[PDB]
């Protein structure tokens, strides 16, 4: 059962997926570069973005904040309830599962039997070279082209100062040689509305890689290693796991930043079998393409079914109006 | 033309140590200048810091920074009005942001 | 029935097809040279690109997605359903089907009747000496001329450096003595305005290569060894195979990239007989070669059918406006 | 008829014609000595070059598809059918037809009569000699002097490297101890804007190699051994094989690679008598040696007829303008 | 040079020396969005004018150059022919680029 | 001819020591085919000097010296007359040459 998703969310005073600095007292956003048609010609613009990497790990946490909660929510590693999203690093042949059993590496059926993220985000172990492809797809979240048309970019970008106030017993900000800690660093805070596409690929959750079907008398049928009932589980967190993502749990700076963070617009097609990606929210013409997508896959005979909020589509596509994010998750789920 | 430098000694006082005033984000922004407005805008947020670096200069026993003359402003702005070509405007741009760093000796 | 297809596709922020391994640091882009005008003599430059081979390897992907679900799925190779492109390796003279069946590989008549994996993709058998030249034939992906030139070179790459949270369960973050992975590494990322092109050979699937005709009515009639039904059902499995191809899959780090496609135009031609390459839609003046190609070829005795979207072409000539890759392979899969 | 081709042709991301390597993990792309002038020097460069061989099969190629659909295409070896083409040697004297019909190798008539390639691309019977010389001969495939001069330095040749990943049954991998197929190997990969040159002597089809003329009424008639109808056919065949060669259509490595074609500019004669051959497109003035050997032979009687693709060759010469290469080939077989 | 002159007006508003700092309105000047804005900027700019020249003798310093009426005029018909914010702002920052340069007000 | 001096800082953001391995500046330098892009190029190179300082001496060895102001305008003034781009890849690869040397920094 796969899910794309794509759209455009409006990012105010937003510091999410910096350059970190490291050693110094300039923290920078990121950067990543663009081509924009443009009426004189092709141009290369450098806008602020942020990489799908972090998307990736911020859905893992939406997955495993809403997997805890369900009673199978044991077949966790411990790892996972820390959010750390590394997967079986180099050097270590064995997994500790969440009540503290160790789980083997040298098969891949018994790791997502018993190990819920590495099933859906995918995992890699070099030392038994295992593999799993991860079911979920993250793009990169950039600014849309027809924004960057209409501000000619401005610089998009504030830097704000904050000090470090160290205040000791006496009440001096000291000398830099008692060992206080006064000092002055800045932020770096972007605006603008984006464009971001996401796909779930939530057909082969417990399901192995390796040996996806058994073919028992030439008549296909999955190779599930886990009860339906556990399928069902994740693949409902996983479909929940936006709730937490289009709210604005999006990105680095949480505590001090929060992006404003409203979603503007978006169009999601969900189908059982195997269906096209739908195009990026980047681009300005991206509504007709992605109903031409859709009117001509379902006419090629594929049984999508489309979930619009705040675009039209026409009349000749038979999609529901969702009012939220969340009114699109229920709907999701009530389609198992 | 001989404002290049004199502009660029000033751009060095925004990023050189001694000075606690980091402001890489108009260097940046000069060194990114897409057309002529707004590199004259980002030489203009340049040039607000000016009296910043004048009065901390001698309150932390450095020289007086050289704040560019008016005739460099002067050679500026008939420089940007001439120029309406990316093509020179880029490298125009880099010339003036490429001194901010260096092994300026300002405070000896 | 032979295809061809030829355009452009915009493609920013993609990390696809990249040099360097996944443990070593700073993963390097590919990079391939090309030759410009530059309003002077020739002068070769040296800007990213995507192999053939990977573009292979995703039509393969894609052509083992779309036969699995159609009622001659059995007849695949084990190794396809795993993705696993290595087609009878140096050293072995047997072969595994995907229901466990075996399989000899002394001719190529029963390795194509049984296999079908082998017999759209070709196949090499050192052991025995057995040969099959691929059907599908892809070109690089390749920055079109006139953007290269319209660009001077800004390099139109990002090497963007990020790292894993790889913490101690205590949480405290170890050095290299400790166990822990928390390292920066960085990944090269593209962009630009890219062409492909792609011919595919569907005339002679199912058709032994040794003895393409029998000569059993004195005439040439083709050495059908499978059913037509199961011959049809590879063609459009190959045809269909361009939509998860033309859709943003057909490179690599999707789990984190997932590059933003958008198709700006191409053509496609297809006369169920011999028919000429088209030209590649890296050069700038590649829509009046097609042109000229095609009219020409009709002229001249070849029944081509041509479907183009985002061009004029002729505006003279029989050309099918097509709205997307979609409705392309619905018109394609229509004339078989 | 009697037709002569010299161009340039842009290829770049190619591996065509390469060294192998099946004994080595690095694969080298053919390549080859050039002098050129440096200014008062002598200097030399190695710079990939296709061979001639490459080409004359893939023209075979063509023709032996182009031959197939004709409904005189029966008369073929059962090797053409399969891309093959050793045709006999020492120890054959039977020559067996696409339908399997057995053809002795007595002489060059019935030869050139049962079967299609051996009178195109010529062959070889030890056992009698009846040697017939290929009637379609190419030259090597150079990048042109002038983008020679123009490079100096650069390499224009990218060693890219191709993995072959193996997994095992559930997930795993081995390198060379598991008894997998898991290795990583090189390709070499040229660009550049080359230099072509084919002379087809198509006069001589169906005519056997010991008796071009009859000689029995007085007039020195062909000897035309073979009906006319698909003596034209072969003619036909031949002409339209040059469509799938400047295509991306020759070489090697055509799976992963399909060099990114585009012909540039190209010159061809064509006429119903002997004629020489004009000049190799490697040389910078090719152009005005063209047109000065075309003026030289309409000088001596000679009815040459002019196509020209992207190129002047002067006003005087009363020259066609081709629009591709396909129109050549359509104005070609209005003979 | 009709920019250069007022450019040293305002210079007047913030220098060494001359005690009344105004930074508010030469920002107002340069980050003018629409002709009203620069004009108010321009206006409070003019406002201190007194306050300048009862200032300059009263340290030592020449009397200010308070640009004259023809440039003031020339500087109204010459704002009402951009209909688009693209010429405007490049005209607020030339006006006020010329704040924060090393003049000589007062040797 | 102040290519040393530079050469060894653009060494400095490669060396194994300095654990930060910017090879994108060392590759936009080498890969330069006009004036543009190599000064871009350049200038991104030498932004990384604060970087490079607070990185050395917070590790012991002695810090790096940055390319000294009077070579500065060397570069401007021998490139501006570099139109003949056959010319000005000779420095544009003996820069990225000399930034692959040993050049031991920190003992």
């Amino acid at each position: 059962m796969y899910v794309r998703i794509s759209g455009r969310i409006r990012l105010n005073a937003h510091s999410l997926n910096a350059q970190g600095g490291g050693g110094t007292n300039y923290i920078e956003i990121t950067k990543t570069k663009v081509t924009v048609r443009t009426e004189n010609g092709w141009t290369v613009v450098e806008v602020p973005a942020i990489t799908g990497n972090m998307l990736k790990h911020w859905h893992f946490v939406g997955f495993v904040d809403y997997f805890k909660t369900t009673p199978y929510g044991v077949n966790l590693t411990e790892r996972a309830l820390r959010y750390n999203g590394t997967r079986f690093g180099q050097g270590e042949t064995t997994a500790t599962k969440a009540n503290g059993a160790t789980v083997q590496l040298n098969d891949e059926a018994t790791i997502i039997k018993e190990l819920a993220d590495a099933d859906v985000h995918g995992f890699l172990a070099p030392k038994t070279g295992r593999r799993r492809v991860s079911l979920v797809k993250a793009s990169f979240i950039l600014p849309t082209e027809d924004f960057i048309k209409e501000v000619e970019g401005e610089r998009l970008i504030t830097a704000i100062k904050h000090n470090r106030v160290d205040v000791d017993e006496k009440g001096a900000i000291g000398s830099s040689k008692e060992g206080t800690a006064q000092m002055l660093f800045s932020r770096e805070y972007a605006t603008g509305l984006y464009g971001f596409s996401i796909v779930l690929d939530l057909g082969l959750v417990g399901i192995p890689q390796g040996l996806p079907v058994k073919f028992e008398e030439n008549q296909p049928r999955p190779n599930i290693v886990i009860d339906p009932n556990e399928r069902k589980a994740r693949i409902e967190s996983a479909l929940k796991a936006l709730i937490p993502m289009l709210s604005g749990y999006i990105g680095a700076n949480l505590a001090r930043s929060f992006p404003v963070f409203k979603v503007e617009e978006l169009v999601a097609i969900a189908s059982e079998g195997p269906i096209p990606a739908l195009v990026h929210g980047f681009y300005e013409d991206y509504i007709e393409a992605n109903r031409s997508i859709i009117k001509n896959a379902r006419a090629l005979g594929f049984n999508i079914e489309v979930f619009t909020y705040n675009v039209d589509l026409g009349e000749d596509i038979e999609a529901t109006k969702v009012s939220s994010v969340e009114e699109l998750v229920a709907n999701l789920v009530k389609m198992v | 033309g001989g404002w290049i430098r004199n502009i660029g000694r000033y751009l060095s006082y925004l990023v050189d140590d001694t000075f606690e005033e980091y402001a890489y984000d108009v260097v940046d922004g000069i060194a990114k200048a897409r057309t002529q407005e707004e590199l004259l805008e980002g030489v203009y947020k340049a040039l607000r810091l000016a009296p910043k670096l004048k009065k901390k200069a001698e309150s932390k026993g450095c020289p007086p920074p050289r704040i560019p003359s008016p005739e460099d402003i002067e050679a500026l702005e008939e420089k940007v009005e001439q120029l309406s070509n990316p093509k020179d405007l880029r490298k125009l741009a880099v010339s003036l942001a490429l001194w901010a760093f260096a092994s300026w000796n300002n405070c000896p």
